[PDB]
């Protein structure tokens, strides 16, 4: 994992060593390249895992969100030169320097072989993450948004190191091989429901679990361009991966514990559904509707099948790719006329014809509209809950009618209509925001193309 | 062909459509009535409907009450 | 005579059918010219800024301000905990989750009761 | 409007296509119709149901 | 598709009612006369012609600005402005 | 549709058939010897025919035939009026033996009927 | 080989062509409503030869060309089941179509 | 091109059911001034039309003469 | 119950402007300055394209590569018929009895 | 919609408003022309026979239980014409309304291709620069202390002027512009 | 099929309808039309009898089979009476429909 590390490390220095009109330029292509050199990755095994050495490893599982963040880091790059074009020399630098930074420790954190170096690597995204947020977002709530997303992540997170390195002195190990072939059997008593709890309760607050999630609307809204994509692209997804690499060693408990999580995700699912139904602000619709996704995604770990991993990891990829496209489209509306709410800039489908389209699409996409993987990832939690019971299969189906209402109200109530007549300073569409759309999208469809890198080990 | 408009009186009219119309209606006529000439049983049916109250109780398998 | 109409909240009284509009008070006509009064000098401002040739933007609007801060800042430091908040929390926060949880329940011990009695047609069921 | 009307009705028809589909992969481990007609000799209330919806 | 309205037609075709309408001598008829100064009509009688241009035309006058028509040459100028007529 | 439904639902369903349960008799009852109905069609011939198993009763081999004129003449779709004909008279026959076996129920059970009757009455007697 | 997956597949790919063909200068000028009318008409027709084909035999058959994933032992391909009701359905939307795209041309000329 | 209006004058409503209608009016004491406005459409082309029966027995006399001919046609056929 | 002079003097004036303003919206002669840069022939070179190179891709795909992996073309069997001859064996399925004629 | 709405209704506009309402709805429910002007001349005798009263209460009972018979005997499906607000044809265009300031945003490749119409749209934009002073002080001047009181608007007073906030009025896009 | 045939036939002759009276959509305004337009009233005519079921049109090989079906077999009596009335509900809307738009004296603006 080294030739994709030391590069991004590299590209530190080239960052603060490029001249004051170059940085953006450098930057983009040295992280297209990193993210070419990332798609290696890809080919795996059916047996086990890339062991590369004592410290890093790749799975099928790793792979697809390693490519995601490498891909997604040039994305970011063209947001933030769009959105920072008056601040000083110093200042771009140093916002470059925390996405690399964020970058290399979401590399690190993926690849990380051992259960104490991914919590180290996990917690160490929240400082680039907070400074980004807490520096560089627009309005007075960005310091609050700061407060309660650092906050509900250490206090979920804290109880988890405690619980590691229990198990580090039980065990002898906190080695993932080494935990999943000496997997023992959790007995049930009050210590190893605690120990459940805090594991689970970490990477819930993570994910984040309906009634631990405000964080979400707070921090996502509040934050800038690149902090929103990579909030909801990847830093989500953090909770699904550590979900799945741990409860190796919590069975069978699990099927005794996820009762309460199960029903809390499945209802507050709906809830936000319906809470996107009714939203004031664009930014907080996307951001519930990343609740509700996730929802489903915890709903697929915890009942644990192996038709839901993969319809988890798939979900998973597609999520992220469809967030960082509907916050990038929001971001532009918003340069657009400098403010967030969703029914002030109207008739945008007969004043940027083509962004109307990117909306489409996205909106196509942010519904399970087949045979996209989204559909494809959402379609397999389905099945794995209707043979886990028979009426998970009403619920889905009442989330999958609320998810078509509020992303076709959105489309409508942002693209269709009359114009606003006295907004008069919507210039056309940039190459660079076409650009950036047309790179959100087209991976989405090549991967419907090949569906089965995205679906886990499972496959 | 340029219609003129016209203001409050019958628009005008093509020999074109005339005949066009008149031609189609008589050949879905013709269809029918020549439909109904040669296969008519699919209208007015084909075979009788027996009257159960005519079969006799020989043929039906029913022996007399006394016995 | 002819059948009356019974307003609802769905399908609310008519004006030609408001007793209302056929009971002016010299009172009426007053507030009636102070919300025109309202509504013109509200016109006048819009359309001044509307129609000014320099002007490169978006016409703030305080009433759409209010109104999403209204909807999204302003609910919190106005709430107070009140017996009917309390118990619509309680109802709508809790009681799904136990019902849904009452349900799944039951329907899972009746498939692991079938299941340790042998008696569940569970053939060709490979996918899980 | 209509169009938006038209989405909500064609997806509560999804929601019985869906149940449908995910009746018919768990107990007949299959997508297609030859395995379907294969395994379902007596086809039951809860796909049949889920396919009526749909329709 | 249809052809374009203008000033002559409007006029000819308000006129062509307005000397339809029994009420209304069509000799002591022009473009100026009023409804109700020198044409002798009342309140009914102008809310009458007014339906009868809305059905003549295919369009509806609002009754806020029904109510000021008074004249066929205001008629003319105001059917002329909403369907875009300027020659 | 019918006079057979007003009479067992607005009057005897104990005297009107059964659709459902018929026949409730012995077939050889009152007939001292009948015979069975005869099948032209073969098993095989019927399965490489690959006629509907709706399609496959007592008048499958006029369907059979049918089937095999109206390929042979394929551009003359007009040339297999004979065959249709004798598979619809097949197919009448069959249903007017339907219609008889529905009646011979009907009159057996009202014969029934007035014979448990008689004996009732006997016995009251 | 039978012509009977070749035509319906080749049905199927000529109604697919001209939206490969929709960032064309063909598709910026004003020939576009005819030509998507052609193709469809030709798609009829050659759709109505495998029509002939079953009034004859009564030929059926499944087409699972491409190979799209294996989930399990679940494996979903491509597959199309050209039987008694696509054969009869196809020519019967494609004569439709092709009716109301030429009343279209007509109507929607503004 | 520049269509010319047909003359105001010819507009009557007699011959027509406005007559019909004037005259119950006149009866109840009344008048309606719109009845030539209305007559346009009842004289000219217009005055003659189909009913419902007549509307469907639209190519029947055609038809009718088509199928005996294709009849005979057919009979001489078969004879010889 | 009718305009106030203001009123139509306003009007008018509106009017005048809104038709110089539309007169002005009628175009030029020359106004959009372009920059510099049989029926069966169009039908013949349709058809060769659009049905004939589809046509020849596909039936390539299908007889070369489709048709290599089992069971990914089945034809459901053909139908036999008494009295009918099986062509790869020269085979005769033979006829059914003889029929118990009515009429 | 081009004329300043008044604080209230007055009772010769109400009565006026029911009566052209009252004859749409009884000519949806008369179809045909002869039954339709019947009824119609039977309404406007109804008319006549209430428009002398001398008591104003009395005419605003009536026009009351007008209004009530009215609104039990509507027609559930009215006639509208398309362009009305009930119309199948309502707002179909409002897609195609582009306005000028979108206009002036486009490439110099664009413009040149129209050379004619953009020298008068300069024109226009000139003669809009040059007014906007004298619009604004004349409303200014006119208005009353307190404010305006009425959507009504003032005309040009003088002979170089032009009617105060006449920009968007004269140049909102054509009722079918594409 | 059949309905997919005479039904679209349908919606266009009410389409030409339209477009001819400008964006017109109402009956009460429509009449006239069965001289004002010939070819479009004819088909217009033989849709609505192929649409009910005129004896050996489109609609008839499919309709009365139907219907047919429908009394013979073992059905819900409440489903028979509704299917007949259905039936008859069809011929009266046609009927509406024929009377409305083509029957009578004009109603269409000038
Ligand atoms: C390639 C896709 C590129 C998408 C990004 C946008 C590109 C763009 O704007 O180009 C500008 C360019 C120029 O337009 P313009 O007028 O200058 O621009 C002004 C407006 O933007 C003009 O706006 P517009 O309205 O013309 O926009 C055109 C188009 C732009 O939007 C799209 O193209 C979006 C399409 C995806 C939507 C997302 C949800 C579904 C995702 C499925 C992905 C599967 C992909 C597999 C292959 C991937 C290959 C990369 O939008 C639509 O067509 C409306 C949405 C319709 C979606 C219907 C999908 C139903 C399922 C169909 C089958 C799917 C595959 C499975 C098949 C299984 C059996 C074989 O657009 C075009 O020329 C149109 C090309 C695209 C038309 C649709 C093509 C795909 C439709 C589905 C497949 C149908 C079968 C035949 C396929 C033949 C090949
Ligand atoms: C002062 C007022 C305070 C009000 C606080 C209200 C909080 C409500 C939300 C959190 C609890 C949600 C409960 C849902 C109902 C179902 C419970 C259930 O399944 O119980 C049986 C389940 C399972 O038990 P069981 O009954 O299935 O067990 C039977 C099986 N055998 C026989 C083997 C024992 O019980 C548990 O899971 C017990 C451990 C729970 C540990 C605590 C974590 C719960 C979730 C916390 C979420 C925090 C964020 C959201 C809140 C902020
Ligand atoms: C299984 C899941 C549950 C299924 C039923 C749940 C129904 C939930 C209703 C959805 C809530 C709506 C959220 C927002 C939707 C968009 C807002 C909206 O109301 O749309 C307005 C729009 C406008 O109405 P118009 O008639 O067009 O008038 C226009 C006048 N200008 O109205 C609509 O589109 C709403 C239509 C759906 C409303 C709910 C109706 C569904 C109820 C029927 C369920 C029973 C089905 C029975 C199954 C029978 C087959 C076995
Ligand atoms: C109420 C819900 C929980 C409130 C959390 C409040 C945070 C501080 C609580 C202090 C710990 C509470 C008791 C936890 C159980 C415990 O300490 O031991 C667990 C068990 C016992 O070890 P032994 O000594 O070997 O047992 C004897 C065997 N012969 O050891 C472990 O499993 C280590 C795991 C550490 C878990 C401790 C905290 C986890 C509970 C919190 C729930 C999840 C965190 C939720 C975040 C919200 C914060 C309030
Ligand atoms: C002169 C040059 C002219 C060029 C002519 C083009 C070439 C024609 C065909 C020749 C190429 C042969 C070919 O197609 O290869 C087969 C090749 C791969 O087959 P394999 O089994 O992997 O064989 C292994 C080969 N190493 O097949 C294909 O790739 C064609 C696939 C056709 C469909 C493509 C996808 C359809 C689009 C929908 C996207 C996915 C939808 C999801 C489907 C859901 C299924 C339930
Ligand atoms: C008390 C509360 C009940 C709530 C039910 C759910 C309401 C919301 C539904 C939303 C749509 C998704 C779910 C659809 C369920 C369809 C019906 C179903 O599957 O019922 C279960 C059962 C299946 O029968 P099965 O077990 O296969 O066969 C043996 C017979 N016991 O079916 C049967 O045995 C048949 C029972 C009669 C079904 C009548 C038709 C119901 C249609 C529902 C449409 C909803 C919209
Ligand atoms: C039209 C469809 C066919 C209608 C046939 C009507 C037959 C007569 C009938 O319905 O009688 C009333 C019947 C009582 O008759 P009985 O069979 O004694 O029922 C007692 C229940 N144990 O009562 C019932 O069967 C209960 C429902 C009667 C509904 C009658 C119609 C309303
Ligand atoms: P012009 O300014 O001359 O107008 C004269 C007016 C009417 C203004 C008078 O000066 C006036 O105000 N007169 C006194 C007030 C008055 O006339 N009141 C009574 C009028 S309302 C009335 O009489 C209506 C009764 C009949 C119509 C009722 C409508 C109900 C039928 C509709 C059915 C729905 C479908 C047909």
């Amino acid at each position: 994992m080294l030739k994709i590390i030391i590069p991004t490390t590299m590209l530190l220095p080239m960052t603060w060593m490029s001249k004051h009109n170059m940085i953006w330029i450098n930057a983009t292509v040295h992280s297209l390249l990193i993210s070419l050199i990332s798609l290696s990755l890809l080919n795996q095994l059916g047996e086990n895992s890339l062991n590369f050495s004592l410290t890093f490893f790749s799975d099928s599982l790793s792979a697809p969100l390693l490519v995601l963040t490498t891909w997604l880091l040039p994305l970011m790059l063209m947001a933030s030169q769009s959105h920072l074009s008056k601040e000083t020399t110093t200042r771009k630098k140093l916002y470059i320097t925390m996405l690399i930074l964020l970058q290399l420790f979401l590399i690190m954190t993926f690849t990380a072989t051992e259960l104490i170096l991914f919590y180290i690597l996990f917690e160490a995204t929240l400082v680039p993450t907070l400074i980004i947020i807490t520096r560089w977002g627009n309005q007075t709530e960005r310091l609050n948004a700061g407060l309660y997303f650092l906050f509900y992540t250490l206090a979920g997170s804290l109880p988890l190191l405690v619980a590691l390195v229990y198990i580090q002195n039980t065990t002898g190990s906190l080695n993932f091989l080494i935990i999943h072939y000496w997997s023992h059997p959790l007995s049930n008593s009050w210590s190893n429901i605690f120990m459940w709890l805090a594991c689970i309760m970490a990477f819930m607050v993570k994910m984040p679990l309906y009634g631990l999630h405000l964080w979400l609307p707070k921090a996502h809204v509040e934050a800038p361009i690149a902090g929103s994509m990579v909030l909801a692209a990847v830093l989500l997804k953090l909770g699904g991966y550590g979900m799945m690499r741990i409860t190796t060693i919590l069975n069978p408990l699990t099927n005794y514990m996820a009762y309460p999580f199960l029903m809390l995700s499945m209802w507050g699912m709906i809830m936000t559904s319906s809470i996107c139904l009714r939203q004031t602000d664009l930014k907080s619709l996307i951001a519930y509707s990343s609740v509700s996704h996730m929802a489903l995604v915890i709903v697929a770990i915890m009942i644990q099948t192996p038709w839901s991993f993969m319809g988890a990891t798939a979900l998973m990829i597609a999520h992220g790719l469809t967030s960082s496209m509907l916050f990038c489209l929001a971001n532009t509306n918003y340069e657009r006329v400098h403010s967030r709410t969703m029914i002030l800039a109207r008739g945008l489908q007969t004043l940027l014809p083509l962004m109307a389209t990117w909306w489409l699409v996205a909106s196509l996409t942010n519904l399970a509209l087949p045979p996209s993987i989204n559909l494809i990832g959402e379609l397999f939690i389905i099945t794995a809950s209707f043979s886990w019971s028979n009426i998970t299969i009403i619920l889905m189906g009442m989330n999958m009618m609320i998810t078509a209402l509020y992303s076709l109200y959105m489309l409508i109530t942002t693209q269709r209509g009359k114009y606003t007549h006295h907004i008069n300073n919507i210039k056309p569409s940039f190459t660079r925001e076409n650009a950036l759309m047309a790179l959100h999208i087209l991976p989405l469809l090549l991967l419907t193309l090949n569906p089965k890198m995205i679906l886990g080990p499972l496959y | 062909v340029h219609i003129e408009p016209r203001y409050r009186q019958f628009p005008q009219l093509t020999r074109s459509q005339l005949i066009q119309a008149e031609f189609f209606s008589a050949t879905m006529w013709f269809w029918i009535l020549w439909r109904f000439w040669h296969d008519s049983d699919a209208v007015l049916g084909h075979f009788p409907y027996p009257d159960p109250s005519q079969w006799t109780d020989e043929e039906l398998g029913i022996l007399p009450d006394d016995e | 005579s002819f059948p009356k109409y019974k307003p609802s909240r769905l399908a609310t009284l008519p004006a030609t059918l408001d007793p209302a509009e056929y009971d002016i008070s010299p009172e009426t006509r007053k507030a009636q010219a102070e919300r025109l009064a309202i509504r013109s000098r509200l016109k006048r401002e819009y359309l001044l800024q509307y129609n000014d040739p320099n002007r490169l933007g978006v016409i703030e609007d305080p009433a759409l301000i209010r109104w999403t801060y209204a909807r999204s800042a302003n609910i919190y430091p106005n709430f107070r905990p009140t017996p009917k908040t309390s118990l619509l929390g309680a109802l709508f926060g809790i009681g799904p989750l136990f019902f849904w949880y009452y349900v799944f329940k039951t329907d899972r011990d009746k498939k692991e009761k079938l299941i340790q009695e042998g008696k569940l047609d569970q053939t060709f069921n490979i996918s899980y | 409007t209509a169009a938006l009307q038209a989405i909500l009705y064609n997806r509560i028809g999804d929601i019985g296509f869906v149940l449908s589909m995910a009746w018919f992969l768990t107990h007949s481990n299959a997508w297609d119709l030859q395995q379907i007609f294969m395994l379902n000799n007596e086809c039951p209330n809860m796909p049949l149901i889920g396919l009526l919806l749909a329709a | 598709d249809a052809p374009p309205l203008t000033l002559e037609a409007i006029k000819d075709r308000v006129l062509y009612v307005l000397k339809l309408y029994d009420k209304i001598d069509p000799e002591k008829l022009s473009v100026n006369s009023h409804f109700m100064k020198d044409l002798g009509l009342d309140s009914l009688d102008q809310v009458e012609i007014i339906m009868a241009m809305e059905d003549e035309f295919g369009f509806e006058i609002p009754d806020i600005d029904a109510e000021k028509l008074m004249c066929p040459q205001e008629i003319v100028d105001y059917i002329a402005d909403k369907k875009d007529v300027y020659e | 549709m019918g006079a057979h439904l007003a009479r067992r639902y607005l009057g005897d369903a104990s005297k009107e058939p059964d659709p459902l349960r018929m026949p409730t008799f012995p077939p050889d009852y009152g007939f001292p010897e009948r015979k069975e109905r005869e099948m032209v069609a073969t098993q095989q011939e019927m399965n490489d025919a690959q006629l509907m198993l709706q399609q496959r009763d007592y008048c499958a081999h006029y369907l059979i035939q049918l089937l095999k004129c109206k390929r042979d003449s394929f551009p003359n779709f007009l040339a297999c009026k004979h065959e249709q004909h004798d598979w619809d008279y097949c197919e009448h026959l069959d249903y007017v033996k339907r219609m008889k076996e529905f009646e011979r129920e009907r009159r057996l059970l009202q014969r029934k009927k007035r014979r448990e009757q008689r004996e009732a009455e006997m016995a009251r007697g | 080989m039978n012509p009977f997956a070749s035509l319906t597949l080749t049905t199927l790919t000529i109604l697919t062509i001209p939206i490969m063909m929709s960032n064309s200068n063909i598709y910026k000028t004003n020939l576009y409503p005819n030509y998507v009318k052609t193709t469809v008409s030709y798609a009829f027709t050659l759709s109505l030869v495998p029509l002939l084909m079953f009034m004859h035999t009564g030929q059926e058959m499944i087409i699972s060309n491409w190979h799209w994933m294996t989930l399990q032992t679940v494996e979903l391909s491509l597959s199309f089941k050209m039987d008694y009701f696509s054969v009869m359905f196809i020519p019967v939307a494609l004569f439709v179509t092709w009716s109301i795209m030429e009343f279209s041309m007509w109507y929607m000329h503004s | 091109s520049k269509m010319e209006l047909p003359d105001y004058k010819q507009w009557k409503i007699e011959g027509t059911p406005l007559e019909t209608v004037q005259e119950k009016l006149a009866a109840r004491g009344l008048r309606d001034p719109w009845g030539r406005n209305e007559a346009w459409r009842y004289s000219g082309g217009f005055a003659n039309n189909v009913s419902f029966v007549g509307a469907l027995l639209k190519g029947f006399k055609w038809g009718f003469a088509a199928f005996v001919v294709a009849v005979g046609a057919e009979y001489y056929l078969e004879s010889q | 119950s009718g305009y106030t002079p203001d009123e139509k003097l306003r009007l008018q004036q509106l009017r005048e402007l809104r038709r110089r303003w539309l007169k002005d919206q009628e175009l030029s002669p020359r106004e959009p300055v372009l920059p510099p840069r049989y029926k069966t022939y169009r039908h013949s070179i349709f058809a060769v394209t659009h049905v004939l190179i589809p046509v020849w891709i596909i039936h390539y795909y299908l007889k070369y590569h489709v048709t290599a992996k089992p069971y990914t073309v089945v034809e459901r069997k053909p139908r036999i018929f008494p009295g009918d001859t099986i062509l790869e064996t020269g085979e005769v399925i033979p006829l059914m009895k003889e029929f118990p004629d009515q009429h | 919609a081009f004329s300043a709405p008044a604080a209230y209704l007055t009772h010769q506009q109400k009565v006026l408003r029911l009566y052209k309402r009252a004859l749409r709805h009884l000519e949806s429910w008369c179809v045909h022309r002869d039954k339709y002007r019947y009824f119609a001349c039977l309404m406007r005798a109804r008319f006549d026979e209430h428009k002398n009263e001398k008591d104003m209460v009395k005419a605003t009972q009536l026009l009351r239980q007008a209004e009530e018979e009215f609104w039990y005997g509507q027609h559930p499906q009215p006639y509208i014409f398309p362009e009305s607000p009930g119309g199948t044809s309502y707002e179909r265009y409002e897609c195609y309304k582009v306005p000028e300031w979108c206009l002036d945003d486009w490439h110099p490749s664009e413009k040149a291709m129209y050379p004619d119409y953009f020298a008068k749209r300069e024109q226009w934009k000139r003669l809009r620069r040059e007014s906007w002073e004298r619009e604004v002080k004349q409303l200014q001047e006119e208005t009353p202390p307190g404010g305006p009181r009425t959507e009504a608007l003032p005309p040009a007073r003088k002979e170089g002027d032009l009617p105060p906030l006449w920009w968007h009025i004269v140049t909102r896009p054509r009722e079918r512009p594409m | 099929c059949m309905h997919a045939f005479f039904k679209a036939m349908l919606f266009m002759c009410s389409g030409s309808i339209i477009h001819s009276l400008n964006d017109e959509q109402d009956i009460r305004k429509m009449g006239g039309l069965y001289k004002a337009m010939p070819f479009t009233t004819t088909a217009l005519i033989i849709g609505s009898l192929a649409l009910t079921g005129m004896p050996y049109l489109t609609g008839f090989y499919s309709k009365d089979l139907i219907i047919e079906a429908v009394n013979m077999s073992y059905t819900n009596a409440w489903a028979l009476l509704m299917t007949l009335i259905a039936t008859s509900l069809t011929a009266a809307y046609s009927t509406r429909i024929i009377f409305f738009a083509f029957l009578g004296k004009p109603r269409f603006p000038p």
